[PDB]
């Protein structure tokens, strides 16, 4: 989730245009909070929850309005079906969600045959976050430094590998789309150096 | 008159080019109201010119903003004025519950029968809403070596009493919150100020010293006061000043006809930083050339606690600022610098860069990739020779 | 109108010690009357009260 169409699908979406069968846009309404998990589009939920009370009939979205409302604050983070893993490689991520938005066409299959898959229809979701520490007795703490994804692709050698420094974590912290965290300090990350959330932490003092 | 540099030079570039321009084409060719002065396009206002404005327009009426005075006894009966149309004894709407009405509150109230209906956030002027920084500049503690001390001595203030209020309370202190910086220029305060600035955690707040002297008498006090409002707000917000010599240096009365009146403001900073109920929790860093000519009240400590100087690198200061402003560009494998800095006795970390910045040039006017190494030994030669007869020396 | 560590009276130029006792110029100082408070424990609440736990930005909500 981005302003950017984040925006411009709310210009079509709080415009239901119900003269269609409307639970299409409604459809869209569900799968529009499909963003990183918790953001300030609570706004923008809630809101077109109060407009949705009485307009876009409850007897077919009110399921649907508080269901789109509730999928970003679930257990309030894993969302990773994304085909994307690392950086940008793929991974499952297809199976179980795509089976969902083709069985999403517009009507009563929200009501016989849908209730089977709509529920359960993707749960690939792989966990969130990579804050970890693994060192073999897993009591370490090591000093992270959340950060923005790394934009870098060739500039230099001594190249920032992100940007947004400021925030520094230790523990299990916030995953989150665009973040390539490293870390400072050399207390070792010697396993993998490529991230991945349960790296194992090899200690060791290499000229700190 | 030209060659391929790389092996289809134009071949992406002229590709390239017209397809942007084609972008336009297919946007003026598609038809695109622009210049209407001072509107949206219409391709994202069509879908939400529709009676989703009068949720806007019906829902949400006028709502003028006034400000309050007091309240009375048993019920709100709340006392109103609204800037400068009347002043009127006014209620809530059922709207609000009445708690968060206190007293000298911006508040939103209908025009018709007017009674209260929204709190308001207070009122925060542009000249200091400026001045706070909202971003934090990446400036690693890394990059500011060479002053180990320093920065160890400000890392005790600055960082580790907020990062870790245990130790202080398990002993039983309280941190020195007012520091200050001196010593020559072009040395590392800047740099120590962005990069503490870097990991702030906190509403760090930018002060350009020059910026309260103004034409007309207690507004620059003013200011003042909105700062230290903001500050007690925003909790664990750090502030910053800078050359401070223009406010308060001296007490000049030999003829007292002089400066007075930032004088005043001087005062007012003292007693906003110290006196008659402390301020809490607020840390103050300032840092000036000439620290030699200031008035005493400043030098009291528990308003200037600390006195961190920068000094001038003695040989290795500017070889690890060599392996600082040399890192971060391209050279050969065949390095060294403590050749370079057992050749400049004296020299800044700014004069570093420069002999740095300037290794680059040569390559650059010799149409090269790199810095090469020997290049660089070029670039420090020319900058001995350059500061041995150096203009000022 | 007296003091407690020797009973010299004072007056209006006698003290009020936190241990609710007059003293007299020579023993209002908590050494000189052995005074029973922990002024170290009131330390560690009134700075823990003052001092606000920073918290980097992490872990907020959901
Ligand atoms: N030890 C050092 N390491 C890296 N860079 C340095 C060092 N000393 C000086 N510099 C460089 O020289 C410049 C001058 O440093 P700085 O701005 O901290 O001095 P200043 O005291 O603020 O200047 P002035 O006294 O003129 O206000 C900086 O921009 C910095 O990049
Ligand atoms: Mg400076």
């Amino acid at each position: 989730g981005e302003p950017t169409l984040r925006r411009a699908v709310p210009l079509a979406l709080a415009l239901i245009s119900v003269s269609n069968p409307r639970l299409n846009i409604l459809d869209t309404l569900s799968k529009f909070s499909h963003d990183a998990d918790p953001e300030v589009s609570y706004n923008s939920i809630f809101a077109m929850g109060m407009v949705g009370s009485g307009t876009n009939n409850a007897r077919l979205a009110a399921m649907l309005r508080q269901l789109a409302q509730y999928h970003a604050k679930d257990p309030n983070n894993l969302f990773m079906v994304r085909l994307a893993q690392g950086l940008t490689h793929l991974g499952k991520g297809t199976l179980t969600l795509c089976p969902y938005h083709s069985d999403r066409q517009l009507m009563s299959q929200v009501a016989v045959a849908g209730l089977l898959t709509v529920l359960v229809s993707f749960l690939d979701v792989r966990n969130i976050i990579l804050g970890k520490s693994h060192y073999v007795l897993y009591g370490l703490v090591a000093a992270m430094q959340p950060r923005m994804l790394v934009t870098f692709d060739e500039e230099l050698r001594p190249l920032p590998v992100s940007v947004r420094v400021g925030q520094a974590v230790d523990v299990v912290g916030q995953a989150g789309k665009p973040k390539t965290i490293t870390g400072f300090q050399t207390h070792t990350t010697p396993v993998l150096l490529a991230h991945g959330e349960r790296a194992e932490l090899a200690t060791e003092e290499f000229l700190p | 008159k030209t060659y391929g540099q790389s092996t289809y030079s134009r071949q992406i570039k002229q590709v390239e080019d017209d397809i942007q321009q084609l972008l336009k084409k297919i946007n003026e060719l598609t038809g695109i109201k622009e210049s209407d002065t001072g509107l949206a396009p219409p391709a994202l206002w069509d879908l939400a010119a529709d009676k989703q404005t009068l949720q806007s327009e019906q829902p949400l009426q006028v709502a003028r903003c006034t400000k309050i005075i007091n309240a009375d006894s048993e019920d709100p009966k709340y006392i109103i004025n609204v800037k400068q149309f009347a002043k009127f004894v006014v209620d809530l709407s059922d709207q609000v519950a009445p708690t968060d009405i206190e007293e000298g509150m911006r508040v939103g109230v209908d025009r018709n029968k007017y009674q209260i209906h929204i709190p308001l956030p207070p009122k925060i002027d542009p000249t200091v809403t400026m001045m706070q920084v909202e971003e934090k500049p990446d400036v690693t503690y890394s990059d500011v070596g060479g002053c180990k001390e320093q920065i160890e001595k400000l890392r005790e203030v600055v960082e580790t009493p907020l990062l870790h209020p245990e130790r202080f309370v398990n002993l039983g202190i309280e941190p020195p919150k007012g520091v200050l910086l001196f010593g020559p220029p072009g040395t590392g305060k800047t740099l120590c100020a962005r990069a503490v600035a870097n990991r702030t955690d906190a509403c760090f707040i930018r002060v350009i010293g020059s910026e309260l002297v103004q034409k007309y008498v207690g507004e620059g006090a003013r200011m003042v006061r909105e700062l230290f409002e903001m500050a007690r707000t925003k909790k664990a917000c750090l502030i910053f000043f800078d050359e401070i010599d223009a406010i308060g240096g001296a007490r000049f009365d030999d003829g007292a006809g002089g400066d007075n009146e930032v004088q005043r403001t001087m005062l007012e900073l003292i007693n906003q930083l110290d006196g008659f109920d402390p301020r809490g929790n607020i840390k103050v860093l300032m840092a000036t050339n000439r620290p030699d000519t200031l008035d005493p009240a400043l030098m009291r400590p528990g308003r200037l606690d600390r006195k961190i100087e920068f000094s001038l690198p003695d040989l290795e200061g500017r070889t690890h600022i060599f392996k600082i402003h040399a890192r971060s560009m391209s050279v050969e494998r065949d390095i060294r610098f403590e050749l370079l800095a057992r050749l400049c006795p004296n020299s800044t970390g700014a004069e570093i860069r420069s002999v740095c910045t300037e290794a680059g040039m040569f390559a650059i006017r010799a149409r090269r990739k790199i810095a090469t190494e020997k290049d660089f030994l070029e670039a420090v030669n020319k900058v001995i020779k350059s500061y041995a007869k150096f203009s000022a020396t | 109108n007296r003091c407690f560590m020797c009973r010299k009276k004072v007056g209006l130029t006698g003290f009020d010690c936190r241990c609710g006792n007059l003293f007299c110029g020579l023993h209002r100082y908590s050494d000189k009357h052995n005074c029973p408070y922990d002024y170290k424990a009131e330390a560690a609440a009134k700075i823990r009260k003052e001092n606000p736990v920073v918290v980097a930005e992490k872990i907020q909500r959901i």
